[PDB]
């Protein structure tokens, strides 16, 4: 495993190759870049703390294909377990639940969060009124309209 | 009940009755001092439990009636639904209370560093007075919530953790209404005032027996200690 | 002014339903109007079997404690879990006068008010049925002399673990001098809330031994044998019986609730279920269909929501593997009759009248009949061997039946009822994008609100903080040249400009902006000030997520 | 080691009431009689602060000291040699 | 902080570390800068009226679609109870006094009378309330026998309106608008006890606002249960400009 390695030397290169594993782009690649420059040292186990910048930019970017498709998580998990050797899934996920606590309060993280409305995996317009506890909230409870037009779509062909 | 007792199985009367009083006093003496309630009051718990245990063989034998009888001349026996939040809100109050908050991140601490940071030492010396012996320190909210929550019991959008929602809140207030904790203020009291401190107020053998309803090792917190 | 009075009435001026319209506003106001009564028709269905059934929780509670009380020392009961909120009478029984006498740890301050509230009560009472006297207990020795009858007094100590215990073992050793005056009696009545054990270490051995000459325990708490909540539950299954299924995270979620509340969970059941009803009849534009009256006004709308159906997507793919017929389809297939409630109505009957199985609670049974294990749940009490072929059921997954179905998925019965109050402020103050909208416009994006950027820096620091030095921090994120071009922005107000002319301009608007968000932590309960007079360090008082 | 029966935590609370209601033992810092009726209807409304913690970590004070006991307890007392420290 | 956990009981414990006597600053605000009353008002009501004045009247405009939920509840008599981060002042004027009192008198055939208790203000007393609250409802007065011995005569003459308005039509009455339940006279165990036996009344309906981050401790069992809480979050970054008069601010 990556995780137990302790006081890696990592060069500038190898985050930016694990970044375009995940078709991060140049922006956001090189705030999880200067996210790691800040925090050098004070750094037990790098390799937790890029992974979880990694997979939690992955879950605000590719926010709209993974409300379509929910075998992406599971796909990117393990494209994770694998670049860092390791054959625990709840490894990763401690990672990504540990670096969330460093990250939720960042200009950055804000900012990228509200231009891929992510707030949590939930788009504004509804996370509103959950915080307002409205009745007539979206529940998850029947089918996405456009998920059902794909089905539709799917037994036309 | 031992008119009935001789026809279901005086003066012999008369010295049944000396007897057990003689045996009363004896055993009991050194619990009631020289007490004449205390006294008539065992006379009066344990005479119909002594009479059951006479039969036709005991009546004119007093060692052997006090053989059958003797488990009420060993002990003195004058005597007569919380929730599980309330209950583990009650341990981490009496952690609390007697212990001191210097020493928490070394019996607490279980988190994952990311960041390169050096946990507490834990203690160095035992105490030599047990503290559960004195009477409570006085601690602050957070510091309950904190051990309320270390203690409690139990994945990418879980949070297993239990945080402070309204019931704990609800559950604490009620702690304190039935005065099972206590304030440094006993009437008109600002209980959102920071100048407030909360201490425990049951005895050990409350918190024991509460303890040993949630199956929780209460024991092992005091025991490396003094 | 109205803002500065202590408080001030307001009759405004003024120039049918809170229900409002769903299907996005094309539903039609009538189905409004049957959606709403609807609603009172089951809600009223509810609620006159609660009332009956709480009517019944006090008559046999006063049955029982006349029952113990009736049938030279004390008589002592100790009602174990009660809130103390029982009218006892006594009985109307001639050549004697009985007396109940309440007292409240308000009105026990020392056993002097204890005894002259009690005499005055004694004598107002006495009085009442058929010169004055002295409140002391010399009226109960000439009782007889002064009214002709024998005396029964019953003391009934009204939350008895919120009194002071050296004050009531006072008063009980006090009482017990009217032992020898031959035409009195007493009873008492202790309301215990925590443990008999906990009232034993509070008394002197001598008054434990006084009160153990006669004395009996009843156990009243709010679901002693969980008898009172089955008959709630059930009546709840009844009344929504062929027209509404709960779902099992519906009934964990009751379970969990009730298990964290003690003394009054009955009305928090009743609380939860009446709001999960009206976040139904809020919600649905279905629910007109629960009256098999209102099926004819079908739309396209309803036929678009209702084809989204999990249950009814899984019978056509099976068909598919394997608008008039949708329609005609959804008539005919909501009419059976869903035999979960029957089946748990028999199954508590057979368990409480043939086995003699009491100590069940009917709703983790209905949540294993819900899951399917009720071999699982029956197989605890070994006595149901010979049965478990008998009472087997399995569930029927209907379709469309989540159409009609509460259920708890989207947290609005945690967010209302049961909120995370301390963590919801916390997630607010640190993540504000999710309260304020992202729409003076180069401001509003390039600094936050100053209330949430001091909880940002509030949360990185130590637990004592030097406020200079955070006010320097603060100072360091805001942008200058966008401060003192907003603030310039107002060309009406001349004092903004000569404030803004001055070199030291960003450091006095800092500062201000600085001291309103700290006096907010402050009244908020966040930080707290050290000193009455220095106000120069603070410390944090919370923490998020604990 | 050197019997005597060991009497239990729960017997021992009748022998500690008794022991201060026989005045040998007085509550730490306590009044006492107050000297005129006003005083003593004063603390009359007021709730001590030993009334409300339990009875076992109330703080007492003698009214009888150790070198008091040697002086006047027997010889032939088989707990005469715990009254030296 | 140097520190490795923010959040939770490891963020508590990890945070209150003993800090030495070298390692602290000796910074006051005598090298702060001074500002005088007027300039501190002056900016205050600028960035008020002007700093994010569109997003929060955006959001505003959000929460005011919830209204018909909570007439809604407040029918079923539930209590509404709303946090938040910001001044709920002018939100439940709004909602019980634009909105709720004309939907309620003209759901039951002039408007519903608001009585609005300010607990921001020190000098909000309990006796002069409920002295208000006899003359809009005016209740039968206590007989010789119902007063007790010394007994609190606004409980006891509460306890008679709770049993005399249980057989009565359940009709709302007043409108009960509590602004900072939580503040500092309000809080007391007396008011909560008046104000919780209050809201066991059906035909009263109660408002109410909370500030402090541990108020759901003022309420146990009995008081959870008289006050029958719905909670709503409103959040809105509202700077609060009349509660915080009440305090001496420039120190």
């Amino acid at each position: 495993s990556l995780l137990v390695k302790k006081y890696c030397k990592m060069t500038t290169e190898e985050i930016i190759r694990l970044c375009n594993d995940f078709e991060l782009p140049r922006e956001v690649a090189y705030k999880i870049v200067d996210e790691y420059n800040i925090n050098a040292s004070r750094l037990v186990c790098p390799w937790q703390l890029v992974c979880g910048l990694v997979l939690n930019c992955t879950f605000i970017v590719f926010n709209e294909r993974r409300r379509k498709d929910p075998r992406i998580d599971h796909f990117i998990v393990s494209k994770m377990c694998s670049l860092m050797l390791t054959s625990k899934v709840d490894d990763v996920i401690e990672c990504v639940k540990l670096v969330k606590e460093l990250i939720i309060g960042e200009k950055w993280f804000r900012d990228l969060q509200i231009r891929y409305d992510d707030f949590d995996g939930i788009r504004y317009d509804e996370i509103i009124f959950r915080k307002l506890g409205s009745m007539l909230q979206t529940t998850n409870i029947l089918v996405t309209d456009d998920q059902y037009n794909i089905w539709k779509k799917r037994i036309e062909m | 009940c031992l008119r009935k007792r001789i026809i279901e199985e005086d003066d012999q009367f008369q010295n049944v009755a000396a007897n057990f009083i003689h045996l009363i006093v004896q055993a009991f003496h050194s619990y009631t001092g020289n007490d004449i309630f205390a006294l008539n009051d065992l006379i009066d718990f344990k005479w119909p439990k002594y009479v059951s245990r006479i039969t036709k063989e005991n009546i004119f034998e007093p060692l052997a009636l006090y053989k059958s009888a003797i488990k009420l001349f060993l002990s003195t026996d004058d005597n007569l639904d919380l929730s599980i939040i309330s209950k583990y809100l009650l341990i981490a109050s009496y952690i609390c209370s007697y212990l001191e908050p210097r020493y928490d991140a070394s019996i607490f601490s279980r988190k994952t560093r990311i960041i390169q940071g050096r946990a507490a030492y834990g203690r160095r010396k035992k105490k030599e007075v047990n503290p559960r012996y004195l009477q409570p320190s006085l601690f602050a909210i957070e510091r309950l919530l904190a051990i309320f929550q270390a203690i409690f019991p139990i994945a990418l959008r879980e949070e297993s953790l239990m945080k402070a929602n309204i019931e704990v809140f609800q559950n604490l207030s009620e702690l304190h209404t039935l005065k099972l904790i206590a304030t440094t203020m006993n009437k008109n009291i600002d209980y959102l005032s920071p100048k407030v401190r909360w201490k425990v107020n049951v005895p050990w053998e409350i918190i024991k027996e509460i303890s040993e309803s949630v199956h929780f090792n209460i024991s092992d917190y005091f025991s490396d200690i003094h | 002014a109205d803002a500065q009075r202590s408080h001030y009435t307001v009759y405004p001026s003024l120039p049918h339903i809170p229900f409002v319209k769903l299907l996005s506003g094309k539903e039609s106001e009538v189905n409004v109007e049957k959606r709403w009564e609807l609603y009172h028709q089951l809600h009223s269905h509810f609620h006159d079997q609660v009332d009956h059934i709480i009517d019944n929780i006090e008559a046999d509670l006063k049955a029982e404690i006349s029952d113990l009380l009736y049938s030279r020392c004390f008589n002592t009961i100790f009602l174990l879990g009660s809130d103390s909120t029982t009218k006892i009478e006594l009985k109307d029984e001639s050549s004697r006068y009985n007396v109940l006498i309440e007292l409240t740890p308000k009105e026990s301050p020392n056993v002097r008010m204890m005894l002259r509230r009690s005499m005055y009560k004694l004598y107002s009472a006495a009085d009442a049925e058929e010169n004055d006297v002295s409140y002391d207990l010399s009226l109960v020795e000439n009782f007889k002399r002064l009214f002709g009858k024998d005396l029964a007094m019953v003391f009934n100590f009204k939350d008895v673990d919120s009194i002071n215990f050296n004050t009531l073992d006072n008063f009980i050793i006090l009482l017990k001098s009217a032992f020898k005056y031959d035409h009195v009696k007493i009873s008492l009545i202790f309301n215990i809330n925590t443990n008999l054990s906990n009232i034993e270490k509070n008394l002197r051995q001598s008054t434990i031994r006084l009160l153990k000459r006669n004395y009996h325990k009843l156990d009243v708490s709010s679901n002693k044998g969980f008898k009172y909540g089955n008959q709630i539950f059930q009546s709840f299954l009844d009344t929504v019986d062929g027209k509404l299924n709960l779902s099992d995270r519906f009934v964990e979620f009751i379970l969990s609730k009730m298990a964290n509340n003690t003394n009054h969970n009955l009305q928090l059941l009743t609380k939860m279920l009446d709001y999960s009803l009206m976040s139904y009849f809020f919600q649905n534009a279905f629910s007109v269909f629960i009256d098999p009256v209102n099926v004819d006004f079908l739309n396209d709308d309803y036929l678009k929501i209702l084809s989204r159906c999990p249950t009814f997507m899984f019978f056509v793919e099976g068909l598919i593997k394997q608008n008039r017929g949708l329609e005609e389809f959804f008539v005919e297939f909501l009419v059976r009759e869903n035999p979960i409630n029957g089946h748990a109505k028999f199954v508590a009957r057979f368990l409480e009248e043939e086995l003699n199985i009491t100590n069940f609670n009917l709703i983790e049974l209905y949540h294993n009949l819900l899951i399917g294990k009720l071999d699982s749940y029956l197989d605890r009490w070994s006595a149901c061997k010979e049965y478990k072929d008998r009472l087997h059921f399995e569930p029927i997954d209907t379709i469309f039946q989540e159409l009609f179905t509460l259920d708890n998925r989207s947290g609005l019965l945690t967010q209302s009822i049961f909120p995370s109050y301390k963590s919801n402020i916390e997630d607010n103050l640190l993540s504000w994008e999710q309260v304020l909208p992202s729409l003076s416009g180069d401001l509003d994006k390039i600094m936050a609100p100053v209330l949430g950027q001091l909880f940002k820096l509030y949360r990185e620091a130590n637990m004592t903080i030097n406020i200079y030095d955070f006010y320097i921090a603060f100072r360091e994120t805001l942008p200058k040249e966008e401060i003192l071009n907003f603030i310039r922005k107002d060309p009406s107000n001349t004092k903004l400009l000569e404030l803004a002319e001055t070199p030291d301009a960003f450091d006095k608007v800092a500062l201000i902006l600085f001291m309103q968000a700290i006096f907010a932590f402050e009244n908020m309960g966040l930080i707290k000030f050290q000193s009455t007079k220095s106000y120069d360090l603070v410390e944090k008082c919370v923490w998020r997520g604990i | 080691s050197r019997t005597i029966k060991l009497w239990l935590k729960k017997d021992v609370k009748n022998v500690w009431e008794n022991l201060v209601q026989l005045d040998f033992f007085t509550e730490k810092s306590a009044v006492g009689l107050r000297d005129n009726a006003t005083a003593a209807f004063y603390a009359s409304n007021y709730q001590f602060q030993g009334t409300m913690i339990p009875f076992d970590l109330r703080s007492y004070q003698m009214q009888i000291i150790l070198q008091e006991l040697r002086r006047i307890i027997p010889k032939s007392n088989m707990y005469y040699s715990w009254t030296q420290l | 902080s140097a520190s490795s956990f923010l959040d939770t009981f490891e963020g508590y414990f990890d945070q209150r570390k003993i800090v030495r006597t070298n390692a602290k600053s000796r910074h006051t605000m005598s090298m702060a800068p001074d500002v005088t009353r007027e300039e501190f008002s002056l900016v205050s009501n600028f960035f008020n009226e002007n700093f994010q004045k569109r997003p929060r009247q955006k959001l505003f405009e959000i929460q005011k679609k919830m209204f018909p939920q909570y007439w809604f509840e407040l029918t079923q008599g539930f209590s509404l109870l709303f946090y938040g981060v910001g001044s709920k002042r002018n939100f439940l004027e709004e909602f019980a006094i634009d909105y709720l009192s004309p939907k309620i008198a003209y759901s039951q055939l002039n408007s519903i009378p608001c009585l609005i208790l300010n607990g921001y203000n020190p000098s909000c007393n309990y006796r002069d309330v409920f002295k208000e609250i006899t003359d809009l409802l005016v209740p039968a007065e206590l007989t010789r026998s119902e007063t007790k011995y010394w007994g609190n005569h606004v409980i006891l003459q509460i306890q008679k309106m709770i049993d005399f308005y249980k057989n009565q039509p359940l009709d709302i009455k007043l409108i009960l608008v509590v602004h900072n339940l939580d503040g500092p006279s309000i809080r007391k165990n007396t008011f909560q006890t008046m104000l919780s036996f209050l809201s066991v009344i059906r035909q009263i309906a109660i408002v109410a606002s909370t500030d402090h981050i541990y108020a759901p401790l003022l309420w146990d069992n009995m008081k959870a249960q008289n006050y029958n809480f719905v909670f709503h979050d409103i959040s809105n970054f509202e700077p609060s400009t009349v509660e915080s008069t009440f305090q001496d601010v420039m120190k």
